[PDB]
């Protein structure tokens, strides 16, 4: 009778962007389409509402850039690109 | 589930165990890679295309096919001739789901010229005086369709009734051809990517695979290649085959975020560790 | 419970007692907005709320849906012959029983309680082809259904869309002028939406000559006169936070 | 330094060059993120 | 509010503002604005609706009191009514703390006390802020053993450097109605401020030291208390004959 | 440097070394060092960004890096050319409707479309020129007319 | 469409002949190509990408100025009804498709040189009879006239109706959100240039609104805080390069429509415009509207150079006369910054900083131009930059009135 599943419905974790497919071309439109198809709506019934919409995607950075890996790794990548040797061997060292 | 529409190249291997290999065998190198793809491309559809190829222009054929959803849930249900077909609704009375009158049924049994009345007013009945697109439009609805001819396109075609009514109305090889469709369905799965020979509306989640080689001249849909290619070209939707190996898809070579330096990319490392004791200890007709 | 129930709950009052079950209105309002952040524009994660509410409604309501009487009334006036391919075919196609438990009906009611988060709209395929004429009987019956079902949807643009559907079928016999640049009487009805493109004649029916376009003028006046007036009512308990944002 | 005023000149103003007479190597520029929608992506086509 | 036929009162958009637009660094408007309708669209078939309208019946002995009383009782056996309140309270505390943390990291932003401002920290861009908020959001979820979203959306998209949430809807007549939701009296944030304040005075207890570092070659033979030297420092930045190394 | 944000080529580190000379490390005073040591601190990385929608790509961004002027002038011109043959949806949908003698009337939704580009158009002179050119590349006998 | 136009050729600054070189013609209008839509072919997004800093054409406006001077030597048919030749060059055909050297067998009459020549379409009947193909001339002639009428900045027109924007414009603008002003100006020029259009066309209204919004944001009345139907422009930082602006759409409070329809003519009163892309783009964009719809009313003669006094069909001093305002960018910038502080977008400390930066930026422009003039004295026979005096950079003009207009324009 008093089914909790019908009373305690709340958005799941990572809800706003979970369905976003991994792509770089048009992530927001692609994510929007994925949400629409995931929700069970078919394009033939949504009509004109499906053409211009866009939704948040994981491929888009908070700054508004196309990202292909977690931002920490991007930070790690640039950091690792610059690591001069701590101790070097040269004849004139005192 | 991003979809990639595929048009086979000049000598595309078809009898291969997996259609996937003829696309690019590197995709089979890693388990971590091959698990990301579905294929579809069923045989029944292949046979239908083989037949209709001689009767539709490229533009018509593309226009007809482009709307079909990925897993075809519908079936074409062939009806037997009225004299034969009418007996079915009395052999099992509950099978008279349209509840055609018993009097009309046995009037048909009595008549020298059994009319189309048994077909008449049956919802979604497709008479021989119909066209290819009529079927395809109903295919988008997913429900099964009742037809009065074998030459149909878009959905697996199976008998509506047991074979006894169609026997005599049809011949052995004809009666044989529908057997896989009589128990057609198989499931389709939600992986990252799904290849397909079925065309579709090119868009943000659908891509055209570019292999940079001439099409299979014998393959019936090769005529669609120019129109598809130009539409993809004008919207930057082509995918070089190497792009498939990356973790995330992008049309391009030498991307910034990836050095593309991995054993998966190196096609020279052809390896065959697995086995299945299959008769093809080797298939010396397939050449990488 | 709107005093449909009366209850009693005894409890002992010890000095050291804790029942952490209270929250202020500000907390609820803040929580409500946070849902909007988490839902974002993802329609998929918004649907379940309407689904759950509709499920509860069905489990609770005393109303019973049964088309048997309607069937009898139809079948006797119709000839019910497996003939009359005229819309007796059509309406029968819609009259025959559905195993969906009329979920669409309940979805509309549920959506009312959550409008502004999700809106029910008339399905695109339900409209007739805007190039079709009024003489094509199945199209006429479609407009009849749309007009009847209009007020049930939460879409604010349903009145205009309903009006335009008939206007489309009457494009040839009733050539009115639509004072919206970039639009025409043959434009698909489902496309209108945004308030800026509401036809001025729809805004003011007096712009339609009665002798020239009688049916359209009557239809507009009918809509403007009979479309229901919204109302409001209280709920909840004053002993708790409200969680309302706008109302 | 004349090849690199943007990198070393204190007085370098953004948006300047000496193109017809000398080529500099380090400059400021814009980068774009266009998208190339199909026809149906632009407008609701009349399906079927 | 439903609007019926008043054109000037029709709603065109419903948007959530992480920062009041006058204070926003850039437009960064809600993604929802890209959609044709102000809310998610759910298509429905009129024919099914019509059928339900035309055939509505009742049982033969429907006593409204008996039916409703029997129907409503099981619902009140739930505890959702209270979990709603509890989750809301936790959400407030997490929100206030998370906003405070990000504000303290960026060089300027939402007005919060800054006891740790003496510590070195590069100014955080939006991407970095997402990392910080993710850490805070995960910490609370682990602490209170919750499941669901909580503050997920703030970090996953948009600018995490939020100031004060508010919602608004726009009418075709140009009028805009905005509702702010400033958080109520928080508790955890208050004591956290105290923790930071006292840390700035007791950092030595956390194996962290303040001040500069000298490197004089001392070859003594007696006592030595480097953590608290008693002798005068050899020199300072402004001292005579003291050179400062170049940038490289 | 903490004070700037730069492009992480993220897979071409050798390329990154070339892109931003200002980020060098200078152990000894060589001739290269004598030059690089003069570099201004902040003439590097992203200068300004056009950010329109939260959780959405920035339409365009301005930065400074290794880039010669001549190639810059060319590519900027090329983009300018592409813009010259782009038109907004309202024009596009109107063109289609008129092409069909106002049959098949259609319209567009009303919402933000940030970064679209549809280089699909040309002037009549272009069309006139192409038509004439087309007439030049045929045998003027019946062979030309028949396919048309 | 619009079957008639009026125009006015340039003025010679005491020089005896039109100021352009044969190389300029061969460069800017040669190749036997059509010259009628080339004004944007040599413009780009920003000065950083353009060769405007040295050699010939060493200014943003230089090329267009030379174009205007060039046309002044060949528009005789709209003045005397006959095609003529000048320095051995003339039109190839009565349609004025392109230029070429004169034929040796039957040369046309040689043009007698003059300045500030009034122009009527009716003097050359073949134009109307071939309106469908000769349409582009209408735009360019109008543009040339709008520049010739004024020293310092060119003249353009503004207006705002009492009605809200139509949906079509709203949809159109929502597609041009992230576009910089320069690209927008090209489309407007491209639109009105290539084929006749009626003034009751959606694009015409669209561009009309753009010019209004641009000016309103330029004065700083339209901001993130206060917008026209959600739209407003954003200007780049003066600390790097303020000569750039892009469109934006926002949640901000929408400004109310004016009590009555507002309109006026505008121009920049200071020489800075010659090397400032936002001014050039804004003027060209606005002038495009008047090109397709014609001049709404005669321009006030009260504040114009001597040769502009009482030009037929263009200038007047009677009742049906629209005033023309003018401004200097530096005081305008100060006003814009002040409005931002009052709107609360910035602090007082920032406002002082912004004024310092913009003034420093403008100083470079003045310094560059003044050095450029002595490098190209007008006595050399060609005018790459319009002459001026040092004091011209200090004029405040009618700037106070200008911001007052925006005050009344976006209430």
């Amino acid at each position: 009778t008093a089914s909790p599943a019908d009373t305690n419905v709340v958005p799941a974790k990572d809800a706003p962007t979970t369905n976003s497919p991994p792509s770089t071309t048009s992530p927001n439109q692609a994510a929007a389409d994925a949400n629409q198809q995931q929700a069970g709506i078919v394009s033939s019934q949504s009509g004109p509402n499906a053409v211009g919409d866009s939704a948040p995607s994981t491929s888009v950075n908070n700054d508004g850039d196309i990202i292909t890996r977690p931002t920490s790794d991007s930070i790690a990548a640039v950091a690792n690109a610059t690591k001069p040797a701590a101790v070097v061997s040269d004849p004139q060292s005192m | 589930m991003i979809t990639i529409v595929v048009i086979p190249t000049a000598h595309f291997s078809w009898t291969d165990t997996n259609f996937l290999n003829s696309v690019d065998y590197r995709l089979t190198s890693q388990p971590k890679i091959r698990d990301r793809f579905a294929v579809y491309a069923p045989g029944w559809l292949r046979r239908q295309l083989d037949e209709f190829s001689a009767s539709l222009t490229a533009s018509e054929l593309l226009q007809a096919l482009q709307t079909i959803p990925i897993p075809v849930k519908a079936r074409c249900l062939l009806l037997p001739k009225p004299k034969r077909f009418a007996q079915w609704l009395l052999d099992v009375p509950s099978a008279n789901i349209w509840h055609i009158p018993v009097t009309t049924l046995r009037a048909t049994v009595a008549s020298k010229h059994p009319s189309s009345d048994v077909y008449n007013y049956i919802p979604d009945h497709v008479p021989p005086s119909a066209e290819f697109d009529t079927v395809t439009r109903r295919v988008a609805a997913g429900r099964d369709i009742y037809v009065r001819s074998t030459k149909v396109l878009g959905a697996p075609l199976c008998l509506a009734a047991p074979a006894k009514y169609y026997a005599g109305y049809l011949s052995t090889h004809q009666l044989d051809g529908v057997y896989p469709d009589n128990w057609a369905p198989d499931n389709f799965h939600k992986r990252e990517f799904c290849l397909t020979i079925l065309p579709s509306l090119l868009g943000p989640r659908t891509f055209l695979l570019d292999v940079d080689a001439d099409r299979d001249a014998s393959y019936p849909l090769s005529v669609l290649w120019p129109q598809l290619r130009v539409l993809a070209l004008k919207s930057r939707l082509l995918l070089p085959p190497v792009a498939l190996l990356r973790r995330v898809v992008d049309p391009g070579l030498k991307p910034t975020w990836s050095a593309d330096s991995d054993a998966a990319f190196r096609a020279l490392r052809l390896s065959r560790p697995s086995s299945a004791s299959k008769p093809t200890g080797f298939d010396f007709s397939a050449l990488p | 419970a709107n005093n449909l129930l009366n209850s009693t709950i005894p409890i002992s009052l010890r000095p050291t007692i804790l029942c952490p079950w209270f929250a202020s209105s500000e907390d609820l309002r803040l929580q409500q907005v946070m849902h909007l952040v988490n839902i974002s524009s993802n329609t998929a994660a918004a649907l379940p709320l309407v689904e759950a509410l509709s499920t509860l409604l069905r489990s609770v309501t005393p109303l019973v849906l049964d088309p048997t009487v309607l069937t009898n009334a139809i079948t006797t006036i119709s000839e019910s012959t497996t003939q009359t391919i005229s819309p007796i075919s059509e309406i029968l196609r819609l009259l025959q029983p559905m195993g969906n438990d009329y979920a669409a009906f309940w979805k509309c009611i549920a959506s009312w309680a959550y409008n502004g988060l999700v809106t029910t709209v008339l399905s695109e395929d339900a409209f007739p082809d805007s190039s079709q004429s009024i003489t094509h009987l199945p199209s006429m019956w479609k407009c009849l259904f749309l007009t009847l079902a209009g007020p049930m949807t939460s879409d604010p643009h349903s009145p205009v869309k309903v009006f335009m559907a008939l206007a489309n079928l009457l494009a040839q016999p009733e050539p009115i002028a639509i004072g919206v640049p970039g639009m025409h009487q043959t434009t698909p009805a489902s496309q209108f939406s945004h308030p800026g493109v509401w036809p001025p004649g729809f805004l003011n029916p007096q712009l339609i000559n009665p002798q020239q376009a009688p049916l359209l003028r009557a239809f507009a006046e009918h809509i403007r006169a009979n479309w229901p007036q919204p109302s409001e009512f209280g709920y909840g308990s004053t002993l708790q936070g409200s969680a309302n944002l706008f109302i | 330094p004349l090849r690199w005023p943007g990198l070393v000149d204190p007085n370098y103003r953004v948006g300047t060059n000496d193109l017809p007479n000398r080529i500099t190597l380090y400059n400021s520029l814009y980068r774009y993120n266009f998208t190339y929608p199909t026809l149906d992506g632009i407008m609701y086509v009349r399906s079927a | 509010p439903f609007t019926r036929l008043v054109q000037n009162d029709v709603i065109t958009n419903v948007l959530v503002a992480r920062v009041d637009p006058a204070q926003r660094g850039d437009a960064a408007v809600d993604i929802r604005a890209t959609h044709a309708t102000f809310a998610a669209a759910l298509p429905v078939d009129p024919a099914a609706i019509v059928v339900a309208m035309l055939c509505g019946q009742t049982e033969t002995n429907l006593i409204p009191s008996h039916h409703y009383g029997k129907a409503f009782a099981p619902l009140f056996a739930s505890n959702a009514m209270f979990t709603r309140n509890q989750r809301a309270v936790i959400t407030r505390e997490a929100f206030v703390c998370a906003r405070s943390a990000v504000a303290q990291c960026q060089d300027a932003g939402f007005l919060v006390p800054r006891p740790l401002d003496a510590l070195r920290q590069f100014d955080v861009t939006s991407a970095a802020a997402a990392e910080i908020m993710h850490a805070v959001n995960d910490a609370f979820k682990t602490a209170f053993d919750l499941d669901g979203a909580l503050l997920d959306g703030l970090a996953l998209y948009g600018d995490p450097r939020i100031a004060d949430l508010s919602a608004a809807y726009l009418q075709y007549g140009g009028n805009v109605v905005r509702e702010h939701v400033p958080p109520g009296p928080s508790h955890i944030h208050r004591t956290l401020q105290q923790v930071e304040s006292t840390f700035m005075a007791e950092m030595n207890l956390f194996n962290v030291a303040r001040g500069n570092l000298y490197l004089v070659q001392t070859a003594t033979n007696g006592n030595w208390s480097p953590m608290a030297p008693v002798a005068a420092p050899p020199f300072v930045r402004g001292g005579p004959n003291v050179r400062v190394v170049g940038r490289f | 440097t903490s004070g700037r944000m730069i492009r992480a080529f993220e897979g071409r580190p050798e390329l990154l070394a070339l892109a931003y000379p200002g980020r060098a490390v200078l152990p000894t005073q060589t001739k290269n060092a004598q030059f690089l040591s003069t570099a201004i601190a902040d003439r590097i990385g992203r200068l300004d960004r056009a950010n329109l929608i939260g959780g959405e790509v920035s339409a365009m961004v301005e930065c400074m890096e290794l880039c010669d002027a001549l190639t810059l002038h060319i590519r900027e011109t090329y983009v300018m050319l592409l813009r010259s043959m782009h038109q907004d949806p309202t024009q596009i949908v109107q063109i289609v409707n008129e092409c069909a003698n106002n049959l098949l009337n259609s319209t567009i939704p009303i919402s933000l479309r940030p970064t679209i580009l549809c280089p699909w158009f040309a002037s009549s002179e272009d069309l006139r020129l192409q038509q004439v050119m087309h007439l030049v590349n045929i045998s003027s006998n019946t062979a030309a007319a028949l396919p048309l | 469409a619009q079957r008639q136009f009026f125009g006015l050729t340039y003025n010679f600054y005491g020089q005896p002949a039109p100021l352009f070189d044969l190389n300029d013609l061969q460069e800017l209008a040669g190749c036997y190509a059509r010259p009628w839509t080339s004004r944007f072919s040599h413009l780009a997004i920003s000065t950083g990408s353009l060769p405007v800093w040295s050699a010939r054409y060493p200014s943003v406006a230089s090329r267009n100025i030379i174009v205007n001077t060039l046309l002044g030597a060949h528009l005789n048919p709209f003045a005397g009804g006959q095609v003529t030749s000048h320095q051995g060059i003339t039109w190839r055909d009565p349609v004025l498709s392109s230029l070429a050297p004169v034929p040796a067998i039957q040369p046309p009459p040689v043009w007698a040189v003059a300045e500030n020549v009034p122009l009527d379409s009716n003097n050359y009947p073949t134009y109307v009879l071939n309106l469908s193909s000769m349409w582009p001339i209408n735009q360019d002639v109008h543009i040339m006239t709008m520049w010739a009428l004024s020293d310092q900045g060119p003249i353009y027109h503004l207006e705002v109706p009492v009605d809200p924007m139509p949906a079509a414009t709203t949809a159109a603008l929502m597609a041009y959100i992230g576009v910089p002003i320069a690209h927008l100006a090209q489309t407007a020029y491209r639109f009105a240039g290539q084929l006749p259009q009626s003034p009751d066309s959606t694009m015409v209204s669209t561009i009309r609104w753009l010019s209004a919004i641009w000016f309103g944001s330029l004065t700083g009345r339209l901001n993130r805080s206060r917008t026209c139907n959600g739209f407003y422009f954003e200007f780049a930082k003066p600390a790097l390069n303020p000569d750039q602006a892009v469109l934006k759409w926002n949640d901000g409070a929408r400004a109310a429509p004016p009590a009555a329809a507002q309109s006026s003519y505008m121009r920049c009163i200071s020489p800075h415009w010659q090397h400032q892309i936002v001014e050039v783009a804004g003027a060209l964009m606005s002038q495009s509207v008047t090109a397709v719809t014609g001049l709404p009313a005669l321009i006030d003669e009260a504040t114009l150079p001597a040769w502009s006094q009482g030009v037929a069909n263009l200038t007047g001093n009677g009742q049906g006369v629209v005033p023309c305002l003018d401004y200097n960018p530096v005081p305008m910038a100060a006003a814009r910054h002040l409005q931002w502080r009052q709107d609360g977008l910035i602090t007082a400390a920032q406002e002082a900083q912004l004024n310092n930066d913009y003034t420093a930026y403008a100083l470079t422009i003045e310094r560059h131009l003044t050095a450029m003039l002595v490098a190209n004295p007008i006595a050399a026979g060609r005018m790459p930059i319009q002459p001026f005096n040092a004091a011209d950079f200090g004029q405040a003009g009618q700037t106070a009135a200008a911001v007052a207009l925006a005050q009344a324009m976006f209430v």
